[PDB]
C-alpha cells in the first residue's frame, strides 16, 4: 500500500519523470503567449503616443 | 505499530484525498483559467487591431 | 556503537536491542558486553554450559564403550539370521551349518544363564526360576572342541561381517562407490565417520547462517516502511503546500 | 541453474537411495518371510518341548 | 517496579558474583531489557539443570548396560571378540564412530538409513532456505537503497521548488 500510494503521488506530481510539476502546463503556456501579445500592443501603444 | 502510528501522523490529507484535490485543481485550472487567457490574448489582438 | 550492537546481537540473538538503546545508554551497553561473557551464546551461565559440555564428554565415552560391544552383538545376531534363512534353502554347507548351530546354542545358553544368574546373591536364599541353575544349562552347551572351533572361526567371519557392514553403510551415504574397487571403497570407509561429521557441522553452519540472514532482514523490514513514509510526506508536501497552495495563489494573481 | 543441478543431484540420490532400500526390503522381506517359517519351526519345537 | 528491580538487582548479584556491579543508566528501557534477559537467564538455567542432571544418570545407565553386553559376549564368544585384526578394529571404529556422530539408539541398518536421509535432507531444506532468504534480502537492499535516493533527490526538488516559489511570491 505504501509503494503504491507513493508511486501514484509521484506520477501524478513528475509526469515527464523528471520534473516537479508546480504549475499546469497548459496554463504555463497561455501565461507566456499572453505576455508576449501585451508587449506588442504596449509598443504600438508607445509608438502612436510618440 | 510504530509504523500503523506513523501512517496516521502523517494522513491529514489522506492520500486518495489529495490525489482527487490535485484532480479538481486541474480540472479547474482548465475549465476556467486557460480559456479567461485566451479570451485576453483575442481581446489584446482586436486592441492590436484598434491601434 | 554498530560494533557493540552487532557483538551483543551474535551472543543475545533474544535481545530487541536498538541503537538508540546504546547512543542514550552507554554504560548500559558495557554492562551488556561484561554479561556477554557470564551468559553462554543459549542464553544459559557460562558455568552451567561448562558442566553440560563435560557431562556430554563422559556420556559420548560410555556411549563408545557400549557401541562397541553392541556392533558385535547386532553382527552376531545378523549373521545368525542370514545362516538361518540359508540353512533353510538349502545352500549351507555341512561345516557352516555346525558353525551356526554351534554359535547360535553358546549364545542361547550364554544369554538363557544370565537369566538365571542374581551373580550377587549368595546362593542360599535365590530362588531359580524353574529351579534351573547355571550347571544346568552348561550341560547344554555343545561339546568343549566344537566351542573352541566356533570360536577360533568366528573371528574370521566377525572381520568379514564387518567389512561387509561397512560397505553397507558407505554404499547407502554414497551409493556411487558401488562401481568402485574394494580397495577404494576400504579407503573411503575410513572416512565416513568424519564427512558424516563434517556434514552436520555444515548443517549446524548453515543454521546460524539462516538464523543471522533472517535478523539482518527482520532490521531491513522495519527500516523500509518509514523510509517509504519520509518520501510520502515529501511528496504531500510538495502537492499541498506548494501546488495546489502557494502556486495556485502566485498564478490567479 | 545452480539449483535445478543441486535439485537433479538430490533427485538421483533418492532414486539410487530407494532402490537401495526396495533391495535391502525385499531381501529383508524374504528373510522374514522364512524368519516366519522358523517362527513355526521354533514353535512346532516349542510344541514338542511342552 | 519494585518488585522487576529487586529480581535484576538479586539476579545481577548471582552473575557478577564478587566483581563489583558496574553502575549503568537507570531507566525503564534498561530495566525492560534486563528483566526480560534475566527471565530468560533463569529458564534456560532451570532447562540446562535438568538436561545435566539426566545425562548423569544416562551416562551411568549405558555404563551398567556395556558391561553387561561385555560380560555376555566374553561368556558366549569367549576372549577372541576383543582380538580383532588391525583392520577389523578400523572397521568396528568406523561403524561406532559413524553411529556416535548420527547419535543413533543402535548400529542397525533401520536406525542408520533413516538418519543418513534426515541428515542429507535437512541439508539441502536449510540451503534452498538461506539462498531464498540471501535472495530476499539483496531484493530489499536494492528496494531500501532506491526509497533512499528517491528521499534526497525529493528534498532537492521540494528545496528548488519553495526558493522558486518564495522569488515568485516577491515578483506577485
Amino acid at each position: 500500500k505504501l509503494d503504491s500510494h507513493l508511486k501514484e503521488l509521484r506520477d501524478f506530481m513528475y509526469p515527464e519523470g523528471n520534473t516537479l510539476m508546480l504549475t499546469t502546463p497548459e496554463l504555463s503556456g497561455e501565461f507566456h503567449q499572453l505576455g508576449s501579445q501585451l508587449e506588442k500592443l504596449n509598443h504600438i501603444t508607445v509608438e502612436i503616443l510618440g | 505499530s510504530k509504523t500503523q502510528r506513523a501512517l496516521q501522523k502523517n494522513t491529514n490529507p489522506d492520500t486518495d484525498a489529495l490525489l482527487k484535490s490535485l484532480s479538481d485543481h486541474y480540472s479547474l485550472e482548465l475549465d476556467e483559467m486557460v480559456p479567461k487567457m485566451q479570451r485576453l490574448i483575442q481581446q489584446c489582438e482586436k486592441h492590436q487591431e484598434y491601434g | 556503537m554498530a560494533q557493540t550492537l552487532q557483538y551483543v546481537s551474535s551472543r543475545l540473538s533474544m535481545l530487541q536491542i536498538d541503537e538508540e538503546d546504546l547512543e542514550r545508554n552507554a554504560q548500559f551497553g558495557k554492562v551488556l558486553i561484561e554479561l556477554c561473557p557470564l551468559l553462554g551464546p543459549n542464553g544459559g551461565s557460562a558455568n552451567l554450559n561448562r558442566e553440560l559440555e563435560e557431562t556430554r564428554r563422559e556420556l559420548l565415552l560410555q556411549r563408545k564403550m557400549w557401541m562397541r560391544s553392541e556392533v558385535i552383538y547386532q553382527l552376531v545376531q545378523e549373521m545368525l539370521l542370514d545362516l538361518q534363512v540359508r540353512k533353510l534353502e538349502g545352500s549351507l554347507t555341512e561345516e557352516e551349518r555346525k558353525f551356526q548351530d554351534g554359535l547360535q546354542q553358546c549364545m542361547l545358553v550364554s544369554e538363557c544363564s544370565r537369566l538365571l544368574t542374581a551373580d550377587s546373591v549368595p546362593p542360599s536364599d535365590s530362588t531359580s526360576i524353574l529351579g534351573l541353575d547355571k550347571q544346568d544349562l552348561l550341560d547344554l552347551l555343545p561339546p568343549n572342541m566344537l566351542v573352541l572351533w566356533v570360536r577360533d572361526r568366528l573371528q574370521k567371519q566377525l572381520e568379514e561381517a564387518l567389512k561387509k557392514k561397512c560397505f553397507t553403510f558407505l554404499s547407502f551415504h554414497q551409493p556411487e562407490t558401488d562401481e568402485e574397487g574394494d580397495v577404494l571403497r576400504a579407503a573411503k570407509v575410513l572416512r565416513l565417520a568424519s564427512t558424516l561429521e563434517d556434514e552436520k557441522r555444515r548443517l549446524q553452519n548453515e543454521q546460524e547462517k539462516h538464523q543471522e540472514m533472517r535478523a539482518l532482514l527482520e532490521k531491513q523490514q522495519e527500516i523500509y516502511p518509514h523510509v517509504l513514509l519520509r518520501c510520502l510526506s515529501l511528496l504531500r508536501q510538495a502537492a499541498s503546500e506548494l501546488r495546489l497552495r502557494a502556486q495556485s495563489d502566485i498564478d490567479r494573481i | 541453474e545452480e539449483e535445478v543441478k543441486a535439485l537433479q543431484k538430490q533427485k538421483n540420490l533418492h532414486i539410487r537411495r530407494r532402490n537401495k532400500l526396495q533391495m535391502v526390503e525385499s531381501g529383508n522381506r524374504q528373510m522374514c518371510l522364512k524368519s516366519k517359517d522358523k517362527e513355526e519351526e521354533t514353535g512346532r519345537a516349542f510344541q514338542e518341548v511342552l | 517496579m519494585d518488585e522487576k528491580s529487586t529480581k535484576i538487582i538479586m539476579w545481577l548479584k548471582k552473575m557478577f558474583g564478587d566483581k563489583p556491579l558496574p553502575p549503568y543508566e537507570v531507566n525503564t528501557r534498561t530495566m525492560e531489557i534486563l528483566y526480560q534477559l534475566a527471565e530468560w537467564n533463569e529458564a534456560r538455567d532451570k532447562d540446562l539443570s535438568l538436561v545435566t542432571e539426566d545425562l548423569k544418570l544416562k551416562s551411568a545407565e549405558v555404563k551398567a548396560e556395556a558391561k553387561y553386553l561385555q560380560d555376555l559376549l566374553t561368556e558366549g564368544l569367549g576372549p577372541s571378540y576383543t582380538n580383532l585384526s588391525r583392520m577389523g578394529n578400523n572397521y568396528l571404529n568406523q561403524i561406532v564412530d559413524s553411529c556416535l556422530a548420527l547419535e543413533l539408539k543402535n548400529s542397525s541398518l533401520s536406525s542408520y538409513i533413516p538418519a543418513v536421509n534426515d541428515l542429507s535432507s535437512e541439508l539441502v531444506a536449510i540451503e534452498l532456505n538461506n539462498q531464498e532468504m540471501e535472495a530476499e534480502l539483496t531484493s530489499l537492499r536494492k528496494k531500501l537503497t532506491e526509497a533512499l535516493v528517491l528521499e534526497k533527490s525529493l528534498e532537492q526538488d521540494l528545496k528548488k521548488a519553495e526558493e522558486q516559489c518564495n522569488f515568485e511570491k516577491a515578483k506577485v
